[PDB]
RNA sequence: AAGAACCUUACCUGGUCUUGACAUCCACGGAAGUUUUCAGAGAUGAGAAUGUGCCUUCGGGAACCGUGAGACAGGUGCUGC
RNA sequence: CCGGCCGGGAACUCAAAGGAGACUGCCAGUGAUAAACUGGAGGAAGGUGGGGAUGACGUCAAGUCAUCAUGGCCCUUACGACCAGGGCUACACACGUGCUACAAUGGCGCAUACAAAGAGAAGCGACCUCGCGAGAGCAAGCGGACCUCAUAAAGUGCGUCGUAGUCCGGAUUGGAGUCUGCAACUCGACUCCAUGAAGUCGGAAUCGCUAGUAAUCGUGGAUCAGAAUGCCACGGUGAAUAC
């Protein structure tokens, strides 16, 4: 199979055409260094991508769909699992036990009437 | 007061609507005028001929009205004269060219509107309220409804505090979405004031 | 009830879509200068009623200044009425 | 603030105050209109804006040309 | 570099003395910044004659500075000395720009008298 | 050729079609569209049409 | 070619619609690419209860335009002949496009 | 109140009322309408030009408009005890 | 044309129809051999998986005769009705609600990213030209998975400010364009250029929030000719702490 991107995370589905060759990020026929290469928090969000273990032999290529750049790292690192399953299957308890395989259905909760977010009330007086 | 309309909450669930067309934003407030306007003709027309649900649908060429009538004679008159008669008004206040049909409601004691129209019949007609709430639960109890309530309110047998009077036959289970629901209302204009009833009569789990 | 005001919406429209709005977009073009004024005395000669930022949205069934959604007609407690009722088409309880 | 396509001044306003300049002998000019920009030609006379009941009168010099005539009258009363 | 005013730069801007004296804004600033274009939180020392004479035409061609006490005053005054009441409105000290006073302008009016 | 001269608002009824035995009147003509706009009855369905003289042949 | 843009306030009568004219195209005979729905407009009132004061208490309301396109690849003459009242839904608003 | 420049819009000035801004009748006259002038802050008046089509078993009928008396309207007036 | 643009394909994202899945189903322990609770496998989701709608008999003679309808009472050449101007926007003050802050986790500049939900025909309006600009002129595509509103903002990568009353922005009549020209005076919004007030984190008290929550940063809608820091929705980053 090509690894592909699979895999969901906030509002994001993963387009990474990750490959055997040396590991170097490049985003829309641009390179990462271009991007946001010393960018702080893009290291905190290369590591989710680089956190199934998979990319040590696997060079890059990333252009993920959607969402933010944390929902998009965190549907990159799905991907990365799922594609990974698919190559074999043995690996699904490590993936499992480390928390990889896991879609987290968290999402932002909606706005509710007389209500200024969705939880936060406005504020009270006794009187 | 704090309660949920069951017609409104069963709307995509189990009632249906009870207008079924589309127009696009432009025409859909001048359509919903027009089918307030046709309704309010038909419905004081021939209140007299127990008029319990009026289902306009346009085709956006026509329009067709279909009246779901216990009395189907009354309404539809010696060789189609007063219908026909009807459907020429309701052509004129929808602007299109019109078609009425009349569908017959089979145990009218069981459709929520003509019970209302009923217990205010003889509130206006001084019959006692509880007598007429007792028969409408009584009624519905022998033609084979699994519940109804129904809810007198306000300035009861001419007593100047008002009061809120519900009797409950059966089962009459709001709350489930699955369930059968008819819910309407009636007004009745006695001397004294507006006495409102609302009725609810459930019929089964769909 | 209201019936002044419902006479004077009457009023306004009669006189803004059917009567002008033709000839006060003519001078109103005009007085935008395209290379005192005419145009400028002549929309004052006409009716304001013609004017359709006169015109005040108003429920069809009752009439209410307040609370009008242009895509029904109505004010928020008629579509609410409607809405229960099932007279409004497709209208069903958001629940997301 | 306002258009630079013309300068407003009501029909009504403008045919008193031509009269009254091409008069000569004139009292004040009363105008309940009190959205309208004095145009020179008006320097030299009395016009009377619109509050409550009462009179104010403005005679209009060279300076209030671009202003409005309701800024010279007071429309509410305080201590 | 003084011109019609009481600020001078000190090793800082010249556009942030010419808006503190009053009867300009700050597009004159603006405008002398993008003539000069160079750094200006530089020294002040070799202020150019260059600099101080395009601070001064470009004052001189737009409005004057120290006309704010000019328009003021001429509202105020002409309309007291006519007895309209738009001198007066402004010599009460509220604003009559437009903004509430039900409970709010206590830049205008100060602070609080109970 | 059969009617090369085209018409504004000349009305043309098409048995073939659905709009046959269908009348309607045509208050407003979209040129800046460059399409013409006619609320034509179509399936008896009244609803506006975009049509041109090359996508519809004229009766 | 024919392009058909079907529309309604309700899916089951939009599923029901393009089967009729999937149906038509089917018995004529020719090549029809499958329906593709189009997302759904889904409008949403927002509506105070109460007639005189409240701002908290409030309902919600949403009407759903549910599209559809079949796109057919071949229009025909006996679809054209028989095209008369074919849809027959009043819940359904149809655009026809060549 | 999910929209106070005017309008919305009740509270100060000029104009109106037995048909009132708004429905229905009885009578009489006029198609409905369009375009102007003057005065006026103005729905208000005082004037001019064109259109009696449409139809009635023409013993003239329309949606209408103008006017008159009465029935009648009208009220965001009071009491949510 | 290195733009999926274009043949092609439908493989994936996706759209939106129908299904499947979560039931304490299994396993262990506790408990009565019951319910249940605690852990464990499996699984994307585990024990209301998250959120919403849903508000029992009643209650407070709580709110609405000003949405409507309604009994009684009152006015009816006026309590009706029409227009202009005005007030609803005033101000010695005092709390309730949010907004902007009091900077350096921040400004300011230049270059570069990554969204979701919506609206759109008297409407949304690209492109181009003219403007410092709000905008104007010309004006394609669009009743919408197509075109437009609309090249999100926090994030940055570099510089610079290193007390600065700071871009934190208040303040009369200007110098302007747009809306409607009844018409921006009392009374609009917008780069407005007006003088750069107050505030160096706020006493007694008090409010909201247990996870995609608080905080923060932007976007859209309804109302609307114009006129949100309110209301209603949308996404981004994303805690701390529960003995």
């Amino acid at each position: 199979n090509q690894y592909y991107g699979t895999g969901r995370r906030k509002s994001s589905a993963a387009r990474v055409f990750i490959k055997p060759g040396n590991g170097k990020i490049v985003i829309n026929q641009r390179s990462l260094e271009q991007y946001f290469g010393r960018e702080t928090a893009r290291m905190v969000v290369r590591q989710p991508l680089e956190l199934v273990d998979m990319v040590e032999k696997l060079d890059l290529y990333i252009t993920v769909k959607g969402g933010g750049i944390s929902g998009q790292a965190g549907a990159i690192r799905h991907g990365i699992t799922r594609a990974l399953m698919e190559y074999d299957e043995s690996l699904r308890s490590e993936l499992r036990k480390a928390g990889f395989v896991t879609r987290d259905a968290r999402q932002v909760e909606r706005k509710k009437v007389g209500l200024r977010k969705a939880r936060r009330r406005p504020q009270f007086s006794k009187r | 007061g704090q309660k949920v309309h069951p017609n409104g909450i069963r709307l995509g669930i189990v009632k249906p609507w009870n207008s079924t067309w589309f127009a696009n934003t432009k025409e859909f407030a001048d359509n919903l005028d027009s089918d307030f306007k046709v309704r309010q003709y038909l419905t004081k027309e021939l209140a007299k001929a127990s008029v319990s649900r009026i289902v306009i649908e346009r085709p956006a060429k026509s329009i067709r009205v279909t009246i779901h009538t216990a009395r189907p004679g009354i309404v539809i008159g010696k060789k189609g004269e007063d219908v026909e008669k009807l459907r020429k008004v309701v052509a004129d206040i929808a602007g299109v060219p019109a078609q009425i049909n009349i569908a017959e409601v089979r145990k009218p004691e069981l459709d929520a509107k003509l019970v209302a129209d009923s217990i205010t019949s003889q509130l206006e007609r001084r019959v006692m309220f509880r007598r007429a709430m007792k028969r409408a639960v009584q009624n519905a109890m022998r033609l084979g409804a699994k519940g109804i309530k129904v809810e007198v309110s306000g300035r009861l047998g001419g007593a100047e505090i008002a009061r809120t009077e519900w009797y409950r036959e059966g089962r009459v289970p709001l709350h489930t979405l699955r369930a059968d629901i008819d819910y309407n209302t009636s007004e009745a204009h006695t001397t004294y004031g507006v006495i409102g009833v609302k009725v609810w009569i459930f019929k089964g789990e769909i | 009830a209201k019936q002044s005001m419902k006479a004077r919406e009457v009023k306004r429209v009669a006189l803004a879509d059917k009567y002008f709005a033709k000839r006060a977009e003519l001078k109103a073009i005009i007085s935008d200068v395209n290379a005192r004024w005419n145009a400028v005395l002549k929309l004052q000669t006409l009716p304001r009623d013609s004017s359709p930022s006169r015109q005040r949205n108003r429920c069809r069934q009752t009439g209410r200044p307040h609370g009008f959604l242009r895509k029904f007609g109505l004010s928020r407690i008629k579509v609410r009425e409607a809405a229960m009722r099932g007279e409004i088409p497709g209208l069903k309880k958001a629940s997301w | 603030r306002s258009l630079k396509k013309g300068p407003f001044i009501d029909l009504h306003l403008l045919k008193k105050v031509e009269k009254a300049v091409e008069s000569g002998d004139k009292k004040p000019l009363r105008t309940w209109s009190r959205r309208s920009t004095i145009f020179p030609n008006m320097i030299g006379l009395t016009i009377a804006v619109h509050n409550g009941r009462q009179h104010v009168p403005v005679f209009v010099t060279d300076e209030m040309v671009g202003h409005k005539l309701g800024e010279f009258a007071p429309t509410r009363t305080y201590r | 570099a003084r011109i019609a005013g009481i600020n001078i730069p000190d090793h800082k801007h010249a556009v942030i003395a010419l808006t503190s004296i009053y009867g300009v804004g700050k597009t004159r600033s603006k405008a002398i910044l993008a003539a000069a274009g160079i750094a200006e939180d530089v020294k002040i020392s070799e202020l150019s004659e260059g600099q101080i004479d395009t601070l001064r035409d470009e004052v001189a061609k737009f409005v004057v500075e120290g006309d704010l006490r000019r328009e003021i005053s001429m509202s105020i005054k002409r309309l007291m000395d006519l007895g309209c009441y738009r001198g007066l409105r402004h010599r009460r000290g509220l604003p009559v720009r437009g903004q509430r006073t039900k409970t709010n302008a206590r830049t205008r009016k100060g602070p609080r008298k109970p | 050729r059969p009617k090369t001269l085209f018409e504004p608002g000349e009305m043309v009824r098409v048995n073939d079609g659905p709009f046959a035995d269908f009348n309607g009147v045509v208050e407003e003509v979209d040129y800046e569209k460059s399409r013409l706009k006619v609320s034509v009855s179509i399936f008896g369905r009244a609803t506006p049409v975009e049509l041109d003289f090359s996508q519809v042949e004229k009766a | 070619r024919i392009r058909i843009r079907l529309k309604a306030f309700d899916h089951r009568l939009i599923d029901q619609a393009t089967a009729e004219i999937v149906e038509t195209a089917k018995r004529t005979g020719a090549q029809v690419r499958g329906p593709i729905p189009l997302p759904t407009r889904k409008e949403r009132f927002t509506v105070l209860i109460s007639p005189h004061v409240n701002k908290d208490a409030r309902d919600q309301y949403e009407i759903r335009t549910h599209l559809r396109l079949v796109d057919i690849v071949e229009p025909t003459e006996k679809t054209v002949d028989a095209l008369m009242r074919l849809d027959l839904a009043a819940g359904v608003d149809v655009q026809i496009s060549l």
